[PDB]
RNA sequence: GAGCUACCUAAAAACAAUUUUAUGAAUCAACUCGUCUAUGUGGCAAAAUAGUGAGAAGAUUUUUAGGUAGAGGUGAAAAGCCU
RNA sequence: CCGCCUGUUUACCAAAAACAUCACCUCUAGCAUUACAAGUAUUAGAGGCACUGCCUGCCCAGUGAUCACUUGUUCCUAGGGACUAGCAUGACGGCUAAACGAGGGUCCAACUGU
RNA sequence: AAUUAUAUAACUUAUCUAUUUUAUAGUAUAAGUUUGAAAUUUCGGUUGGGGUGACC
């Protein structure tokens, strides 16, 4: 069952070089230090990482280990990878800013009670917005737009 | 000066004497640790080609007798020494053997599936699919190399054209050709994992030396902030 | 413990270990009989 | 398949060959006038060495093709080391033979007259137990290399005691480690016998014939029973350059020619080493029939028929502790076929002459549970012994 | 340079009496180790003696020969040991 | 109080609460002629850690309820398709358990030139 | 920490063979790139000795 979702989605996997495969694996299993049965977890879960290119999958991985502090198994099991970059930074940094979010501390611990990454990036954006963050749609949009500039100075 | 024990040219039921290691090389440096001391031990050399036509015969399928099921000190699984014609050999014993049985070894490989009972020798082809084997050969003419090992079995999960797919007991799935042989039947010992050592002077029997006293992820440089 | 006495004399090991036929077996034994001719050791081994 | 004999230890492959040798019309320079061996000069090819005469200390033997008793056909041989996988079902198809269990009435009977009983039998038989377990030896418990051989050679001597009442014994005597050997066929198979026998009793006349010819011949019923997949052959030894030879165990003119009983040990003192009963038995059966064989063709020749006077040998085998009887008649040397009139055997098996035997005394508790000497003695096994002796005088 | 010491290979060896049982059990010699105190401090001794203590059929102790060498070896890790 | 227990260690200032240890857990590996091993996933190597039972066990997509919407992820152009029904949480505490110790403390009796 | 790093591990381009109608296999070597087992070298000054500050 695991070929047919991967044949599915992907249909280039058995058309693609042998080059492109190897580096997606060498990327998860050196870099990302991801053990051999989350692996083929991953391959399975979101067939659409091997079109990725490497040097941004490390970027995204990255990203949730040190910006976001979550670990192995969360980014497993919440299909963390499938999300686009942009989603994730356009909404983890504006609830960061408000301060409804907080990087774990090197002891581990949160004062405050993070939001259950669900409710961050599953959940549909009215819904993230009204209640996750209780703010305004038109704010939102504005934010966009003003980090959208701040990367084009970056 | 070491030099190695596996020396003997001529297949025999005669026990062998044979030497410890200590985990050292043929240099004299050690290369593995944890391994030294135990109880004297014997080698008896196992057969592993199960169709093995004896000297100036045909190679059609024959019949040998089971004269006993034994303890072996350098397996997990037992032995049963095997007649037949004027040849004795030592092989793996299955599950249900016993002394005095008479066991089938078979070089056809049948159009249709032959009716199996443990222990028999076969052609992969002929065994219906999803029947249990163990002894398995990956080339044809090799000799057993896998599942070999006290209570494991694997599965014939498919069979297309010449090719089988084998699950093996890690469930790695793996191929090969229909001419290569195995036998059907679980290997013996099935309860071989239920054992307790009890006291640590069990392991110093067996020949395994105490543990030493001795007690990666790099940011990316917009991830040094928020290390 | 009292030390002193580490010698365990034992002539099987002294020849083996510093005798004439263990000397020439390598070329860097070979030199150490050398440099003990030049000199003019009187014994030149064990 | 796998190969026995890792490379590591296998003797290294020869040196190639200087390349001064491959070009053609080039004489090579080498070390040979030097006489000694040098680095830097090529190596020398010599030709193959002849003494020219014979050192006896340094014989080499020829190849087996090239030896002059080598022959095409193999001949199995049956030796005392030789142990049958089937035991006595294998030895029975060997040597054409029907088997009934327990001893002939006639010598069971011979025993049971109270004139036959020795004076303090029973006592003097205990005697000879402790002498050979304790008694004889400096040492404090003595090892069956040395108990097993005397514990029989004191029972053939009390036995023999017996030519007070009867002056006839005076025409047999005993040899020792005597050879005997025999080549019969067997439904195409070549076969022989070489063996040697501890001791041997022979007597100047025949032993009475144990069954009458009616007996003999109602055997043509009884079919030999066959062990398929093992083969007749299993456990014995291919030969393929042997000699032809029969060997009653003495040469002719021997004034006693009539082998009356023969004896057979099992004195090592591991066990793995000793013949277990079972296939101890197969053995005097392949012996003592040879021994019979032997002296048949030596009377009435090579050839082959139903003998008109059966010829009777007897058997005893022991470890010293358990002793075994047998009892053969040989009435046929026509074997080539496994149907026809068959040989007749009598087997008593598993007679314990003493369970167990104590060196030092049982002490528990400062009380002694078991004293010094036999185990359970059963005066029965000896009158056994007795019987066979006295058979073909009383 | 592994005749000391650390670990390993091969061939050998020792273990009384008593109570339990059926054993890395118990009491306690031989033997192995070294808790505590005093004496000694160019000492009998460059680590001992006198008492007193721990184990003592086992991961026990002991003998003979062989192996691993300094950018290294060995280590039931004390940064211990390798004349 | 500490450590489960018999064991081991700084030869020459430390013998212990340290090291090892049965038990339990994580990671890596589908294979032959010199170690692992003449072995093959109930196997081998590396590492962590007292055991035992006993509370605390939750990132399955939400609501309807094996069914419809809303989500999410994708494409083809705000439209149109594709995919998400061959599965389904977890993380602490107090526990100790009798036995055992030339381990560190407290106490009674007897005993004595302390 | 600075400076290197044919220890391994990967790739890439040549070179040399096979084939193939361009083409995929491999590779006694050279040049790059990626990992880093290791290698060589260093530890400014005044402020008591520190601890935060500073200062030249
Ligand atoms: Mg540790
Ligand atoms: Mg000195
Ligand atoms: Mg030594
Ligand atoms: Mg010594
Ligand atoms: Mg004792
Ligand atoms: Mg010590
Ligand atoms: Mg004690
Ligand atoms: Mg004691
Ligand atoms: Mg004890
Ligand atoms: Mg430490
Ligand atoms: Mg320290
Ligand atoms: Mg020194
Ligand atoms: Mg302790
Ligand atoms: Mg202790
Ligand atoms: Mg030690
Ligand atoms: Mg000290
Ligand atoms: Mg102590
Ligand atoms: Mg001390
Ligand atoms: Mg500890
Ligand atoms: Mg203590
Ligand atoms: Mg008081």
């Amino acid at each position: 069952g695991k070929l047919k979702r991967v044949l599915s989605v992907c249909p280039e996997v058995f058309t693609m070089h042998q080059r492109d495969i190897d580096r997606v694996v060498k990327v998860l299993r050196e870099k990302c230090l991801f053990t051999a049965q989350h692996i083929t977890d991953v391959l399975h879960r979101c067939p659409t990482v091997l079109q990725e290119d490497p040097n941004e999958l490390e970027y995204k991985f990255q990203y949730a280990y040190f910006r976001m502090g979550l670990t192995h198994l969360d980014i497993v099991r919440t299909n963390f990878l499938q999300y686009s970059i942009t989603k994730i930074k356009q909404r983890h940094i504006y609830l960061e800013r408000l301060g409804r979010y907080q990087t774990p501390d090197k002891k581990g611990q949160t004062q405050i009670p993070n939001p259950s990454l669900r409710n961050i990036l599953r959940v549909s954006e009215a819904e993230f917005l009204a209640r996750t963050a209780c703010s305004s749609v038109e704010e939102f949009q504005v934010f966009k737009k003003l980090l959208d500039q701040e990367e084009e100075e970056e | 000066k070491f030099v190695s024990w596996k020396s003997r040219t001529k297949y025999t039921v005669k026990p062998v004497k044979m030497r410890k290691s200590g985990g050292r090389d043929h240099t004299g440096r050690i290369r593995v640790h944890g391994i030294g001391g135990g109880h004297k031990q014997n080698y008896r050399m196992i057969d592993f080609l199960r169709f093995r036509p004896e000297k100036e015969k045909a190679p059609e399928p024959f019949e040998e007798k089971v004269v006993v099921v034994r303890y072996d000190p350098c397996r997990s699984a037992d032995i049963a020494l095997v007649a037949g014609g004027s040849r004795k050999r030592w092989i793996i014993a299955t599950e249900n053997m016993k002394a005095g049985d008479t066991i089938l070894n078979s070089n056809h490989i049948g159009r249709m599936a032959v009716a199996a009972q443990e222990g028999d020798a076969h052609p992969l082809g002929a065994l219906p699919v999803g029947t249990l084997i163990n002894n398995v050969e990956s080339e044809p003419g090799r000799g057993a190399q896998y599942i070999r090992a006290a209570g494991t079995c694997g599965v014939l999960l498919r069979k297309v054209n010449g090719t089988a797919i084998i699950q093996l007991p890690s469930k790695r799935q793996m191929q090969v050709l229909e001419s290569c042989t195995a036998t059907v039947g679980r290997v013996s010992n099935v309860n071989h994992n239920q054992r307790v050592i009890g006291k640590a002077g069990r392991n110093r029997w067996l020949g395994k030396r105490p543990n030493s006293g001795l007690w990666k992820i790099r940011p990316l440089p917009p991830m040094k902030s928020y290390v | 413990r009292a030390r002193g006495n580490e010698y365990q004399p034992s002539n099987i090991k002294r020849k083996h270990k510093h005798g004439w036929v263990r000397r020439l077996s390598t070329p860097a034994g070979v030199q150490v009989i050398l440099r003990r001719m030049l000199k003019g050791r009187k014994s030149l081994s064990h | 398949a796998y190969e026995w004999g890792v490379r590591s230890t296998r003797k290294p492959e020869p040196r190639p060959l200087d390349r001064v040798y491959e070009i053609p019309g080039l004489e090579p320079i080498t070390y040979e006038g030097k006489k000694h061996f040098v680095p830097w000069l090529a190596r020398p090819i010599f030709p193959p060495w002849e003494r020219g005469w014979n050192d006896p200390r340094f014989h080499r033997a020829a190849p087996i093709h090239e030896q002059t008793l080598y022959k095409e056909e193999p001949c199995y041989i049956f030796h005392q080391r030789c142990r049958l996988l089937e035991g006595m079902k294998q030895a029975l198809w060997l040597t054409k033979t029907k088997l009934i269990e327990g001893l002939p009435k006639k010598v069971l009977s011979l025993v049971d007259d109270p004139a036959n009983h020795i004076e303090n039998q029973e006592q003097r038989v205990l005697d000879i137990i402790s002498h050979a377990r304790l008694w004889h030896s400096t040492e404090d418990i003595p090892k069956r290399e040395t108990y097993c051989p005397l514990i029989v050679d004191s029972l053939i001597q009390l036995c023999k005691s017996q030519i007070l009442k009867h002056p006839s014994l005076a025409r047999r005597t005993s040899a020792q480690n005597c050879t005997l050997a025999t080549t019969w066929n067997r439904e195409s198979l070549l076969l022989q016998v070489r063996g040697t026998s501890s001791t041997i009793l022979s007597a100047k006349d025949p032993l009475p014939v144990i069954a009458s010819r009616e007996e003999v011949e109602a055997t043509r019923s009884h079919v030999l029973e066959t062990f398929y997949p093992i083969s007749p052959t299993i456990d014995l030894q291919e030969c393929h350059v042997y000699e032809v030879k029969d060997d009653t165990g003495f040469q002719e003119g021997y004034p006693y020619p009539h082998p009356h009983t023969l004896y057979f040990l099992e004195k090592a003192n591991l066990r793995p080493q000793r013949f277990l009963p079972e296939q101890l038995r197969a053995k005097m059966l392949l012996f003592a029939f040879a021994n019979a064989l032997a002296q048949a063709r030596l009377l009435y020749g090579n050839t082959a028929k139903v003998l008109e006077q059966p010829i009777v040998v007897q058997s005893v085998g022991t470890d010293g502790r358990v002793f075994q009887f047998l009892v053969l008649q040989l009435n046929t040397t026509d074997l080539a076929s496994s149907e026809g009139v068959k040989n007749l055997v009598w087997t008593d098996s598993d007679q314990l002459l003493y369970r167990h035997f104590w060196c030092r005394p049982v002490i528990k508790k400062k009380v002694v549970v078991e004293p010094v000497g036999p185990v359970d003695f059963q005066p029965e096994t000896f009158r056994k012994f007795l019987a066979l002796y006295l058979h073909g005088v009383v």
